[PDB]
Parts: structure tokens; C-alpha cells; sequence
């Protein structure tokens, strides 16, 4: 298998919650979830994660609330069998872009953006493969190579060529908390998000 | 005998523009026309076959098109150099027949 | 068990179950974990001539345990219904394809289907959660089988003139491999539970896509190695079954005149040499059909079916004549 | 690849017949597809002669039907061409050539052989 | 049964789609790809079949993703022969989908479809 | 403030190890220019790439950025 | 529907019967929700929704 073929293997970056004693650094994941909210969820959906499980994590039980009311969803029909919606609640899984898989690809030239919500365990090298994708976009590919129309070279990605196009930018994203919100750092805390959102 | 119908009955042209060489078969071949290439040195190349469908190695400058009876053959421009005679058959019955030519030189 | 509530229905275990995870990771790691201890019970009785009269009943027992719990296995990994399931599931069940005139219908009776889908996987379940029972069935049978000879010992002789009861000394002595098998076990459930794994396992089985990173379990290698290095469809899986039953043919060329390996020099050293060429098929299962890994994996194979049918008896019977010569005098 | 190797003799004197012998390689001659054979008269204009299918059936032109004679040598994997009693009318550049047949495009010609010239006349030649 | 619509797919492009329980494989085969798929002596093949008895139209290469040997679907425009290459055990598939190289017996099999304007129906 | 991965793998670029492998990736690269450049290059079937180049070059930054950007980052 | 076929009617009665109501099918390629006939193998429709 040539290199290009199997993917630039992922370095290993000094995760937090790296080592057997370590947990998660929830304030990471906290503003990962803004990360994911502001940039991945318009092509990304979480549904395996509920919004009862931020609560205690990275949220307050009220902010949760709030965020899943910002959504609806359908309820039982009415007394008269018309279909009604009703905003969130903490039980509700967050909600995904897209109806089906087929306005999924409609809105990504052919390509499904995968579900997040196992992810980190789904991909060979975890953490430091999802993070080094993220921060792996060159501006142009190696000299040679032919991209697909459609396509983005990212040496991590097996084969070279993705579907997703860089989308994390400095300063694309204001943190609550006064990070400055550098590509890396979103894509340190994203990450990180992902792998609670994972375990 | 199906037999087909050649024009302009090999007439020359400038290298920088197009050409349009046509056929025209006594009967309805339905789109079963293929165009050949022979070039000066006597060697010849399948172009078009089934009225548009293009052959390994052609240039996308050549286009083919047409049905019923008539039928032709589109090029882009001359440019570097398609000098030759085009031939056209059908193969929608035995036996099969060939055009007359078209002889294509420079101005 | 439904093919399409399946996967989710583990992630479910892993998030809404109480303690779900340790169930889970437990199942899964205890999975590997009982095929590393198999190996090597398995590696310990052919070192120790534990397969040689009067034991050959306790060893055949021990094969057809060994076939059911790979089986057994093989089942539960489908019920995740992951990316690696569905195609285990289909590949698996293909292997009956092989069998000549009736081998596709096989197939689609096995199915319930035209191919891997809800009939399979709510089949798969009933049948995991049975095998087991089978399996403890026959490990019953196993120790029937072992208590009327009692075990044999690292010398290869009798252990007539010298008992003590198992209780106490044995029991005691059990206990210390116990802990030190829960220790471990608990290493990798908390602090490193899906490095035995498969991440494609991580993501819902598509009938329509088999990923390229796809790989066997990893106590299926050795077998799945031995499959790809013939060239042919019927013979490749003929010879994989026959890896499993060759194990049947040691009581038979095992020439040797003393039980077991301890004071055997040749002997030793061909049963290393077995070893590590079982974990070299393993290893080469786990890589892709490139040069030089399909020669290599050619000649291993070739090797572990040498030793049981070549090996083994030409090596016993030369060394039967060495202990005769290396003494005697005339 | 596939090749289509002409050879014969161009050159063959009036009543007389015209043997011409096409060698292919990279492709078997009884796989598929038809073996044809055409020609180039000197006004330079082309006409189908016939062919010999995979399966060894013929397919002569009307207008020669009672003159050719297209057989095959399977062994060497290769098809002929017999042109009986000669006129200078049949002076011309005979191609040998495969066609391809789809079911839904038909026939086409898609490899030629180089090509051979023949000259039907009373002149003498070192064979 | 099942439709597709040819249109939509450009030249050198792999289209997946079900049809009961099975991938069918369509791809809009390139000109030189059709010289490729017919070029080929049949002595190079362990299942010898011209390109012509495989597909109606040059064009379109239609036929089930489900490799012969044991059922994995082939990944498209992989391997050594231009073709499709099955990840399970190694075998190779070129733009006909004949079987070249691996375990597998026979080519990838063609269902029966039929062509109606600007799409096909598969079954 | 701007991107900690970036500067870092600026600062790579720089060492004598560094500046030998964006050497042979450049190298590579003009080469690859000159190919194209040629009649015919779209019908060769054997086109060299630049992406072992490229990836030696990364694989080196990576080395050397992994273990030192977390402590850049909060 | 498929049930009725060789028991109370023909397979050709049967497929005019389903086809006379509508069934949810696969939303087409921009994911719109789309409807198609009844055929031998969807069940027997009731009048109400819910
Ligand atoms: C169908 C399946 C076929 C069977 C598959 C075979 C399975 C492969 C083997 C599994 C791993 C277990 C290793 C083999 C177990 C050793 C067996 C044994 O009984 O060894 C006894 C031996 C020394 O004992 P003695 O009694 O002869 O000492 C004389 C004292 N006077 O003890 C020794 O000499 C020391 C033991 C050295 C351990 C070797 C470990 C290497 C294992 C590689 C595993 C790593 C995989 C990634
Ligand atoms: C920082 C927010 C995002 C994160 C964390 C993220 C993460 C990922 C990951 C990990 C993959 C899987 C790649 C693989 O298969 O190994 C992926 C794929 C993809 N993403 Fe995103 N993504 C984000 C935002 C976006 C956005 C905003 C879009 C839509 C504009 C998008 C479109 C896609 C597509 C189309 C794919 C499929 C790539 C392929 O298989 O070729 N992503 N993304
Ligand atoms: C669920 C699986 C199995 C269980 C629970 C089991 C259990 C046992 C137990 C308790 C013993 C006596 C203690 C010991 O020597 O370890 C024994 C002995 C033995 N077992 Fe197993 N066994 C299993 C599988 C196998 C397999 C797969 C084989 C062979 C293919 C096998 C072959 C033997 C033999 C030959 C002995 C005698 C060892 C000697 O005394 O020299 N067993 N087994
Ligand atoms: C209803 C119950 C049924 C039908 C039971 C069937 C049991 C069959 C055998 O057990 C006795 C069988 C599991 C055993 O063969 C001796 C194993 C060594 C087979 C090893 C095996 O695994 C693979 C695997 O795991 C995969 O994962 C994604 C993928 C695979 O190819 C790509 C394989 C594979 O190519 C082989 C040979
Ligand atoms: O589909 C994305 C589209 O963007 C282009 C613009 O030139 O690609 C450039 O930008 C991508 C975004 O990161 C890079 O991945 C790519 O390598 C770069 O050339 C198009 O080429 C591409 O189709
Ligand atoms: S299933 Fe394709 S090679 Fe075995």
C-alpha cells in the first residue's frame, strides 16, 4: 500500500485526558460544543447524544434547557389527529441538519457527512486522527497530484482526497470564556468534545 | 445496396476554424453510421461509431451527430492537423457500404 | 435484535444501562481474552503430550469445544451489527457457498434471505445465546473425560505415587492465576477497552460498502491467513477447516516412546518453532494481500500442517533411536 | 495489444487468384467479434469484401460472393482472403479488420492492418 | 425493480445502487476504458467471456457489486487491472469486471436490466 | 494571536532538517512543473507525484509540533 | 395484498386493488418526501392517519 493510499499517520498530541489517571477537561468540552454548534452541526449531526447528558458535563441543567427549546420538535397529533411541534426538552436527542440521507448528500455534492457521535472511536488513531485532519488542510495538494473536482486534499485522510473542505478559521468563533480561538485551539476543543461526546 | 452520399465531396479548408462533412444514405439506417480516418500515409482510424459515440484516442473536438438519414461530422478546429479523408458506413443491414470521401486540405 | 435497532441497542448498553459499559467492555475483552487462555491450554497440552493415551477422548472433546467457541463467537460479534459484523456475517456464511451442488441454497437458507439482513441477525442472537449452553455441555463431557485419568504432569510420567487433593493445595493455587486473569482483564476493560477491537466495528453494517480497512478479529488471523494463502475458493476453505482438524491426527504421529516434550532437545525446539509461526500467520492475516506477505504466508502454512504431519513423527522417531543409542552398548 | 499483420502478394496477374493472409495478435480469433476484409480502389473509395465470424460463419458482399473465399487457420490465429479470376477491376489496397459488435451500437471496425496493395497485372516478379 | 438515471452520471464515474439487498455497479465508461474492456485475449482470463456478452451498451457497465469468492462488495477504481479490487481476500476485477487475480472464480455478475430513454431498469 | 500549529511548524521549516526536505519536496515539485510541460503528458499512465516528498516533510514538522502544541494551547 | 392472491382473487385483481391507493416511497435525490402505488407487498391501508 503507497503512502498516499493508507494516509499520513496521525503524531501524537499531549492530550489531557491522555494517561490512566486523567480525566476530560470540561471546560474544553464546553467550548467544543460551541465549535460544534457554530460550525460542524450545519453538516454534522450528534444523534446518539441527548441533551440531558451535557447536563453536569459542560452545561447548567437551565443553559440545556435553553438550548434544546432553540429546537423543534414533533409532538403527539391533537385532539383532532393534525400533526403538532413542541420545543425541545432535556429527554430530546440534539437534532441533526438534514430530513434524510438524501438531502444530506444533496447538500454536499454526493458526499454524507458522518454522524459525530461515535467518531473518535470509529477512526484508527482517535483523538490526534480527528485533530490532525481538522488542522491537515495545505492550501494547495503535492505537485502531481490530481484532485477530483469536488474534492480537498488532506494528507491524513486515506487516499488524499475529501469531501470536506477546511472549515475551521482563526477567530471564526468568539469563546464565551475569552480563548482566543485559533484554528488549532477550536480544533483541540472540538476534538475533545468529540471524544465525551464518544465515551 | 444502401448507398451513401458524401458533401462537400472533398473540399479544403483553413486551419483556423471549424468543418462540417455530412451522409446521407439511400434508406433509414437509424443511426447505425460510423466515420473513418484515413490519413495520407494510407493508414485508417475508426473516429465515430453509432452516429456520436467517440473512439479511444479521438480528440473531444470531434463531435458526430444526426438520424434517419442524415447524419454528420463536427470538428472544432483543424489545429494541429486533421488532414485526411473521412470516410462514412453503415451497418444497419448486409452487406455494408462506405461513403464516397471527403478530402480535406489546407487554403 | 432487529437489523435496524441492533447497533443502536449497544450503544444504548454503553449509555443508558447503568453500568452498561462495564458489561459490555467485560463481554468483549473477556471474548479475547478467553480465546488468549485457550491457545494457551491448547499449547500446553501439545508440549506436554497431554492429546497421547489414554487421553485422546479428553482431546478430541477439547477440538470440538474449540470449534464451538470460535463459532460461538463469530455470532455474538454480528449482533453489534457494525461495519465488521456485516461483512463477517456475509464472508463467514459464503464459506458454505464452497460446498459443491447445495452450497448457495446453504447459504440462502443460512441468510433467511437474499443476503445478510434482519432474518440473519435476529437468527445469529437465538442461536449466540445457545452455544454456550452447548459449550458448558461440553465441557462437562470434557471433564468426565479428564477425571477418569486423571491430568498428566510436566515430567511425562506417572502421578500415581505422588497425589495430594486438590483441595488446599490446588484450589489455593487456582486462585492466584484467577486474580492475576482478573487484574489483567481489568486492565484493558477501564484503562484500555477497545485496543483488542476494530474501529470500523464503531460504525452501523452497509450492505453496500465493505470498507478497506476491514480485518478479522484478531484470534481469527492465524486461521484467516491460512485461507488466503490458497489460491482457490473450495480448497482455501477446505484447508482452513483442515487447520482445525489436523489437530486430531497428534495422537497418532506422535511416535515418541515418553510423553511430552520436557527432555526432548529436537522436540522443543519445533514446538517453539510452531509458536512463532502460528503468530506469524496471525500477523500476516492482519496485513494485505502484498508481495512479500503472500509467499510468506504460503510457506507458514505449509509449516503448520508439517509439523503435525511431518515434522512431529519424523522428529519423535529420531529422537526415540537417539535416547536407545546415546545408552546402550554392543 | 492488438495487432492485425497483413502480408500476401501484391501483385498477381489477370484470371488468377489473389491470396492474402492477416496474422492477429493479443486477441483470439475465435474469442468474438468479426474478421473482416475491405478495399481501396484508386479513386479512393472504400468497399466492405466480407468476414468470417468467431464461430467460423461467412458473411461475403453480394457484389463477390461467387469469387471470395474467407477461411481461417485457428492454430495461428489467423483469417485469409481468396479473390478468384482477377480483373484490373480489382486493383486496390486490401485491409483486413475486426469489428466490434454491441447490441445496441452495432458493428464497428476498431483495428486495422496496415494494408496491402494489390496490382492485378500481366507484369513478372521474383517470387 | 429498480431505475436509474443514466444522465445524471458523468464519464469516468462509479454509481452504487440496491437492488434487493445487493449493490448494483454502473459506471459511464470512458472511450478508452471501452478499448480496454475489449482488448483483452481471452488465454488472460480464468473466466473467459468477451466484453460484448457483458454489457448491451459500450457505455454503460452494469453489474452486481458482490464479489464471487465470498461476498464483500469490490472498492471501484482499485487494484491492478484498472478495475474494481475486493479488500475480504485480494482479488481483482478490470473494467469489464472479469475476475483477474485472487480466490474468486468468476466475473462479477451481470443482472438483467433494460434501458429506457435516459435511464436503465435494473431486474 | 495568531495560529500556535502554524508558527510552530514555521519555525520547522527553518532547522537544517527542515530546510532539507522542503528542498527535496521543491525539488521534486520543479521537476514534476517540467513533465506537464511536455507533449503528450496526459497519456502516460506513469506520472510522478510529490506526496512521499511531502509526507516526509510533514511526518518530520509532526515529530517535532505534536509534543510541544498543547502547552501553547488552553 | 400479496395474501388475497390464490385465495379470493387473481394476482392481476389484487395489483389493481393495491394500486388504487398511495404509499410513501423514498424521498427523491433533493430528499422530498414523495408517494407512490400500493403493490402486492404493502399491507392493507386504514382510513385513518392516527
Ligand atoms: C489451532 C490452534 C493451534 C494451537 C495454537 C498454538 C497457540 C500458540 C501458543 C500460545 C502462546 C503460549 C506459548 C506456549 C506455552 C508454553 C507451553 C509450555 O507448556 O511450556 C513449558 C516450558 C518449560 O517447561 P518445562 O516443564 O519443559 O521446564 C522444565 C523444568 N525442569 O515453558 C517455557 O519454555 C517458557 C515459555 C515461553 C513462552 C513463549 C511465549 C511466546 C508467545 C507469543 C504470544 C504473543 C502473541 C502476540
Ligand atoms: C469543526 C466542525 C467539523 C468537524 C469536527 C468535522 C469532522 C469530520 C470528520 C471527523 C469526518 C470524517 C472523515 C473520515 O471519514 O475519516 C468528516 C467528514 C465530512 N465532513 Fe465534516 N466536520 C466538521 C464540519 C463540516 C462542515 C461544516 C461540513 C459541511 C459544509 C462538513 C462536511 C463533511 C463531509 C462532506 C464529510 C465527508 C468526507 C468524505 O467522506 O470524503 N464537515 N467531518
Ligand atoms: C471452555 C474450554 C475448556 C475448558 C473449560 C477446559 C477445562 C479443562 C480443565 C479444568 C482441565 C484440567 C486442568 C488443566 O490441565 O488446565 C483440562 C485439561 C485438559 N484439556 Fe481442557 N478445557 C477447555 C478446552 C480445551 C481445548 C480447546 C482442548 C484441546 C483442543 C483441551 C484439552 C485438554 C487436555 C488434553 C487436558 C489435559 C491436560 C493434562 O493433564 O496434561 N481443553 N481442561
Ligand atoms: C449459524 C452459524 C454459523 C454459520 C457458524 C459458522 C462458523 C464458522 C467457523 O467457525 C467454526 C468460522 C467462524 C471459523 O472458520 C473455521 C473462522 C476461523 C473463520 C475466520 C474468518 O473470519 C473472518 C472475519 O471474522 C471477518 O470479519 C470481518 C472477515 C473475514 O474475511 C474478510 C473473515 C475470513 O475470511 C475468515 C476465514
Ligand atoms: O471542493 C472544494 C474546492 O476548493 C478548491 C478551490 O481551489 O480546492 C482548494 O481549497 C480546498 C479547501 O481546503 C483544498 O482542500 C484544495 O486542496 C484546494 O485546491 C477546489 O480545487 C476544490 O474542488
Ligand atoms: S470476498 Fe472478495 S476476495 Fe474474498
Amino acid at each position: 500500500m503507497t503512502a498516499a493510499e493508507h494516509g499520513l499517520h496521525a503524531p501524537a498530541y499531549a492530550w489531557s485526558h491522555n494517561g490512566p489517571f486523567e480525566t476530560f477537561d470540561h471546560a474544553s468540552i464546553r467550548r467544543g460544543y460551541q465549535v460544534y454548534r457554530e460550525v460542524c452541526a450545519a453538516c454534522h449531526s450528534l444523534d446518539r447524544v441527548a441533551w440531558r447528558t451535557l447536563v453536569g458535563v459542560s452545561h447548567t441543567n437551565e443553559e440545556v434547557r435553553n438550548m434544546a427549546e432553540e429546537f423543534e420538535y414533533d409532538d403527539e397529533p391533537d385532539e383532532q389527529g393534525n400533526p403538532k411541534k413542541r420545543p425541545g426538552k432535556l429527554s430530546d436527542y440534539i437534532p441533526g441538519p438534514y430530513p434524510n440521507e438524501q438531502a444530506a448528500r444533496a447538500a454536499n455534492q454526493g458526499a454524507l457527512p458522518p454522524d459525530l457521535s461515535l467518531i473518535v472511536k470509529a477512526r484508527h488513531g482517535g483523538c490526534d486522527y480527528i485533530f490532525s485532519l481538522l488542522t491537515g488542510y495545505p492550501d494547495e495538494p503535492p505537485a502531481g497530484v490530481a484532485l477530483p473536482p469536488g474534492s480537498n486534499y488532506n494528507p491524513y485522510f486515506p487516499g488524499g482526497s475529501i469531501a470536506m473542505a477546511r472549515v475551521l478559521f482563526d477567530d471564526m468563533v468568539e469563546y464565551e470564556d475569552g480563548t482566543p480561538a485559533t484554528t488549532s485551539q477550536m480544533a483541540k476543543d472540538v476534538t475533545t468534545f468529540l471524544n465525551w461526546c464518544a465515551e | 445496396d444502401i448507398e451513401l452520399t458524401q458533401t462537400p465531396v472533398s473540399l479544403a479548408a483553413s486551419l483556423g476554424d471549424r468543418v462540417t462533412i455530412s451522409c446521407r444514405a439511400s434508406q433509414d439506417i437509424n443511426n447505425f453510421l460510423n466515420w473513418y480516418q484515413q490519413k495520407p500515409d494510407g493508414t485508417i482510424k475508426l473516429l465515430i461509431y453509432y452516429t456520436s459515440r467517440l473512439h479511444a484516442g479521438v480528440p473531444s473536438r470531434f463531435s458526430g451527430s444526426g438520424s434517419g438519414t442524415d447524419y454528420s461530422l463536427t470538428i472544432s478546429n483543424l489545429e494541429p492537423e486533421d488532414i485526411a479523408t473521412y470516410f462514412c458506413q453503415h451497418h444497419i443491414k448486409f452487406p455494408w457500404t462506405f461513403g464516397a470521401g471527403t478530402k480535406l486540405e489546407i487554403k | 435484535s432487529n437489523i435496524e435497532l441492533a447497533f443502536s441497542s449497544v450503544e444504548h448498553i454503553m449509555r443508558d444501562v447503568h453500568n452498561g459499559y462495564i458489561l459490555r467492555y467485560l463481554h468483549a475483552n473477556g471474548a479475547s481474552f478467553f480465546f488468549m487462555v485457550m491457545f494457551m491450554h491448547m499449547a500446553k497440552g501439545l508440549y506436554y503430550g497431554s492429546y497421547r493415551s489414554p487421553r485422546v477422548t479428553l482431546w478430541n472433546v477439547g477440538v470440538i469445544i474449540f470449534i464451538l467457541t470460535i463459532a460461538t463467537a463469530f455470532l455474538g460479534y454480528c449482533c453489534v451489527y457494525g461495519q465488521m459484523s456485516h461483512w463477517g456475517a456475509t464472508v463467514i456464511t459464503n464459506l458454505f457457498s464452497a460446498i459443491p451442488f447445495v452450497g448457495n441454497d446453504i447459504v440462502s437458507w443460512l441468510w433467511g434471505g437474499f443476503s445478510v439482513s434482519n432474518p440473519t441477525i435476529q437468527r445469529f442472537f437465538a442461536l449466540h445465546y445457545l452455544v454456550p449452553f452447548i459449550i458448558a455441555a461440553m465441557v462437562i463431557m470434557h471433564l468426565m473425560a479428564l477425571h477418569i485419568h486423571g491430568s498428566s504432569n510436566p515430567l511425562g510420567i506417572t502421578g500415581n505415587l505422588d497425589r495430594i487433593p486438590m483441595h488446599s493445595y490446588f484450589i489455593f493455587k487456582d486462585l492466584v492465576t484467577v486474580f492475576l486473569f482478573m487484574l489483567i482483564l481489568a486492565l484493558f476493560v477501564f484503562y484500555s477497552p477497545n485496543t483488542l477491537g476494530h474501529p470500523d466495528n464503531y460504525i452501523p453494517g452497509n450492505p453496500l460498502v465493505t470498507p478497506a480497512s476491514i480485518v478479522p478479529e484478531w484470534y481469527l488471523l492465524p486461521f484467516y491467513a491460512i485461507l488466503r494463502s490458497i489460491p482457490d475458493k473450495l480448497l482455501g476453505v477446505i484447508t482452513m477447516f483442515a487447520a482445525i482438524l489436523v489437530l486430531l491426527v497428534l495422537p497418532f504421529t506422535d511416535r515418541s516412546v515418553v510423553r511430552g516434550n520436557t527432555f526432548k532437545v529436537l522436540s522443543k525446539f519445533f514446538f517453539f518453532i510452531f509458536v512463532f509461526n502460528f503468530v506469524l500467520l496471525g500477523q500476516i492475516g492482519a496485513c494485505h494481500v502484498e508481495v512479500p506477505y503472500v509467499l510468506m504466508g504460503q510457506i507458514a502454512t505449509f509449516i503448520y500442517f508439517a509439523y503435525f504431519l511431518i515434522i512431529v513423527p519424523v522428529i519423535s522417531t529420531i529422537e526415540n533411536v537417539l535416547f536407545y543409542i546415546g545408552r546402550v552398548n554392543k | 495489444e492488438v495487432k492485425l499483420q497483413e502480408s500476401g502478394a501484391g501483385l498477381v496477374q489477370p484470371s488468377q487468384s489473389l491470396s492474402l493472409t492477416c496474422s492477429v495478435t493479443g486477441y483470439s480469433i475465435t474469442s468474438g467479434y468479426y474478421w473482416n476484409w475491405i478495399r481501396l480502389f484508386p479513386g479512393n473509395k472504400l468497399e466492405w469484401v466480407g468476414y468470417i465470424s468467431n464461430v467460423g460463419d461467412n458473411n461475403y458482399n453480394p457484389s463477390l460472393k461467387d469469387r471470395l473465399s474467407i477461411t481461417r487457420d485457428t492454430s495461428k490465429n489467423q483469417f485469409f482472403l481468396k479473390l478468384n479470376s482477377v480483373t484490373t477491376e480489382d486493383t486496390a489496397t486490401y485491409y483486413c479488420a475486426r469489428s466490434e459488435y454491441y447490441s445496441v451500437t452495432g458493428y464497428a471496425m476498431d483495428y486495422w492492418g496496415q494494408g496491402t496493395t494489390v496490382t492485378v497485372s500481366s507484369a513478372w516478379r521474383h517470387p | 425493480k429498480v431505475e436509474v438515471n443514466l444522465a445524471a452520471i458523468p464519464l469516468g464515474k462509479n454509481v452504487v445502487v440496491k437492488w434487493q439487498g445487493k449493490p448494483v455497479f454502473i459506471r459511464h465508461r470512458t472511450p478508452h476504458e471501452i478499448q480496454e474492456a475489449n482488448s483483452v485475449d481471452m488465454s488472460a482470463l480464468k473466466d473467459p467471456q468477451t466484453d460484448a456478452d457483458r454489457v448491451k451498451d459500450p457505455q454503460w457497465l452494469i453489474m452486481l457489486g458482490i464479489c464471487t469468492h465470498l461476498g464483500c462488495v469490490p472498492i471501484g477504481e482499485a487494484g491492478d487491472f484498472g478495475g474494481w479490487f475486493c479488500p475480504c481476500h485480494g482479488s481483482h476485477y478490470d473494467i469489464s469486471g472479469r475476475i483477474r487475480k485472487g480466490p474468486a472464480p468468476l466475473n462479477l455478475e451481470i443482472p438483467a436490466y433494460e434501458f429506457d430513454g435516459d435511464k436503465v431498469i435494473v431486474g | 494571536v495568531t495560529d500556535q500549529l502554524e508558527d510552530l511548524r514555521e519555525h520547522f521549516k527553518n532547522t537544517e532538517e527542515g530546510k532539507a526536505l522542503v528542498h527535496h519536496y521543491e525539488e521534486c515539485a520543479e521537476r514534476v512543473k517540467i513533465q506537464q510541460q511536455q507533449p503528450g503528458y496526459a497519456d502516460l499512465e506513469h506520472k510522478e507525484d510529490c506526496v512521499e516528498e511531502f509526507f516526509h516533510l510533514q511526518h518530520y514538522l509532526d515529530t517535532a509540533t505534536a509534543p510541544r502544541l498543547f502547552d501553547k494551547l488552553k
